[PDB]
């Protein structure tokens, strides 16, 4: 709900964890004014291509992820301006979802990964009712608070920089057009790593016209362990009209339907 | 933690919903058209494998509603979900602008068509045939505890004149192991209770069987013409069914009679009707009276 202004000198990087798309992610701490305390954080170095120096100053956008707290979404403890923005959360040793599920795979139970559906739908509920556009929803994405709770990440932070394919919506590939609807097709995708246990979207195909396929008729196949009636969520998830996708809510209630009775709906031996 | 195991047993519907692109099927031509949108006829070519498949393809109108969309899913739910010689089952679906069902081409079409044209080729052993073959589908859709909720010849389509299978689906509606009856459409082929409470069971199906036995020994006669859907319900209310067609015996008018009947569970089951045609069907001569046999 408060968003919180760090001095770069509260700050320091001590070890790089991994760069993706957006920023580079270090893994360092929190040493606050005047005190000598060391306290673990990840801090999120986003570097300005602005030109007009804009993360030299806290802007508006900074003030809307700042102000968000969820049970399953990872909180953002601070930001820091200057020539680079660095963004600063809680350090989650227990490492993504992907990472997680690809790890464990079957062994894991099915009650989990449903449950797992749910928190997911449940945050980027959160984020949606409060007009969050997460625009870079994966399993990546998906970080383990506890080996029972996940969190979403990386909220917010693609409309940090001027204007992922196999998780974006067609609208997005074509138009660059972001919406909470693009968060649900993203959402479907996750889902579909998860209950292929780390899967890659469109494996064999290369990215140069994953949309194409995707216009001539083409989704991502069934899962294995997933009946007929989860897979139809997905699929549903995966509709090029916008607003025959499902909202986070419908998604949140039908996973928790499902996590009523787990075996009916996952198979896994 | 996690929310509640509640347990409910039961199988999980583990049916495969093969997805297929728009350039792995062609169209030929046009086999149906409607509000509801087109059925076309054509070549089914699968990716790496190759044996060419004559398709139906069922594409309709882009979706109005966020579940006008889904009764249009739950439609290809229940065509994947089914399995069985007499029932027409789903081999996938393109998702596009516009929802296309792929299904398995009947050269011969529609039933109701079938047994128009061919209105003087067609001998007891077939109607027949066509009876029990209906009663064998229902019954496997009874056994998948799914109602048809639109059970007429419109949605009976013929394979070769031996063989013929059920489709529509899109009314259909899975009753659970809770539930047994439906709660929610063609009038002149539902059953009384469900033009008078809306109440759809398995023997509601039993009704519209009827009906469209009747379409078959009448060689697809129209039900009712003449009098308005406008309150068929009365005249059910004086106890007036549809006649008996010239070529049933007494005793085939008698199973029509019997899938008319007010009291649901008086009503025969899709078993008794299995066998009952199927006795019929080994002396067809005695049970039909048609001269060009
Ligand atoms: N709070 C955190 N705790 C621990 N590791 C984290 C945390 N946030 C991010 N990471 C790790 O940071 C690494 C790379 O960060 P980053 O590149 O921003 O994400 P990503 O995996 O590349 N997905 P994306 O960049 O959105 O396409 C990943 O391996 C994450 O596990
Ligand atoms: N597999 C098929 N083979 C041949 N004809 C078909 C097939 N599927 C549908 N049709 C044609 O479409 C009609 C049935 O479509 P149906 O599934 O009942 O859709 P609806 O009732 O919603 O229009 C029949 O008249 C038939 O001629
Ligand atoms: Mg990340
Ligand atoms: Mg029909």
């Amino acid at each position: 709900v408060l968003a919180r202004i760090f001095k770069e000198t509260e700050l320091r990087k001590l070890k790089v964890l991994g760069s993706g798309v957006f920023g580079t992610v270090h893994k360092g701490v929190w040493i606050p004014e005047g005190e000598s305390i060391k306290i673990p954080v990840c801090i999120k170095v986003i570097e300005d291509k602005s030109g007009r120096q804009s993360f030299q100053a806290v802007t508006d956008h900074m003030l809307a992820i700042g102000s968000l707290d969820h049970a399953h979404i990872v909180r953002l403890l601070g930001l820091c301006p200057g020539s680079s923005l660095q963004l600063v959360t809680q350090y989650l040793p227990l490492g993504s979802l992907l990472d997680h599920v690809r790890q464990h795979r079957g062994a894991l139970g099915p009650q989990l990964l449903l449950n797992w559906g749910v928190q997911i739908a449940k945050g980027m509920y959160y984020l949606e009712e409060h007009g969050m556009v997460h625009r870079n929803l994966a399993a990546r994405n998906v970080l383990l608070k506890s080996p029972s709770q996940v969190q979403v990440a990386d909220f917010g932070v693609a409309d940090l920089l001027p204007p992922p394919i196999k998780w974006m919506a067609l609208e997005s590939i074509h138009f660059g057009k972001y919406t909470h609807q693009s968060d649900v097709w993203s959402y479907g995708v996750t889902v579909w790593e998860l209950m292929t246990f780390g899967a890659e979207p469109y494996a064999g195909l290369r990215l140069a016209e994953v949309p194409d396929l995707l216009e001539k008729g083409e989704r991502l196949a069934q899962p294995q362990i997933c009946t007929i009636d989860v897979y139809m969520v997905m699929v549903k998830c995966w509709m090029i009209d916008e607003n025959i996708r499902p909202t986070f809510k419908e998604l949140a209630n039908e996973f928790t339907r499902m996590a009523r009775d787990p075996p009916r709906y996952l198979v896994i031996k | 933690l996690v929310e509640p195991l509640t347990p409910s047993g039961e199988a999980p519907n583990q049916a495969l919903l093969r997805i297929l692109k728009e350039t792995e099927f062609k169209k030929i031509k046009v086999l149906g058209s409607g509000a509801f949108g087109t059925v076309y006829k054509g070549l089914w070519i699968p990716e790496g494998e190759k044996v060419k498949i004559p398709v139906a393809i069922k594409e309709l109108r882009e979706a109005t509603s966020p579940k006008a969309n889904k009764e249009i899913l739950d439609e290809a739910y229940v065509m994947a979900s089914v399995d069985n010689p007499h029932v027409c089952r789903l081999l996938g679906i393109c998702l596009t602008s516009t929802v296309q069902l792929i299904t398995q081409l009947m050269p011969f079409g529609c039933l109701l068509d079938y047994v128009r044209e061919h209105k003087d080729n067609i001998g007891s052993q077939y109607l027949l045939n066509w009876c029990v073959q209906i009663a064998k589908g229902m019954n496997y859709l009874e056994d998948r505890r799914l109602v048809h909720r639109d059970l007429a010849a419109r949605n009976v389509l013929v394979k070769t004149p031996q063989h013929v299978k059920i489709t529509d689906f899109g009314l259909a509606k899975l009753l659970g192991a809770e539930e047994k009856e439906y709660h929610a459409v063609p009038i002149k082929w539902m059953a009384l209770e469900s033009i008078l409470h809306r109440i759809y069971t398995h023997q509601s199906d039993v009704w519209s069987y009827g009906v469209t036995v009747w379409e078959l020994m009448t060689f697809g006669s129209k039900p009712y013409d003449g009098i308005p859907a406008s309150e068929i319900s009365s005249i059910l209310e004086k106890g007036e069914r549809l006649p008996q067609p010239p070529i049933c015996t007494i005793d085939v008018y008698m199973i029509m009679r019997k899938c008319w009947m007010i009291d649901a569970d008086s009503r025969p089951k899709f078993r008794e009707l299995i066998i009952e045609f199927s006795k019929m069907a080994r002396d067809p001569q005695r049970y039909l009276v048609i001269q060009g046999d």
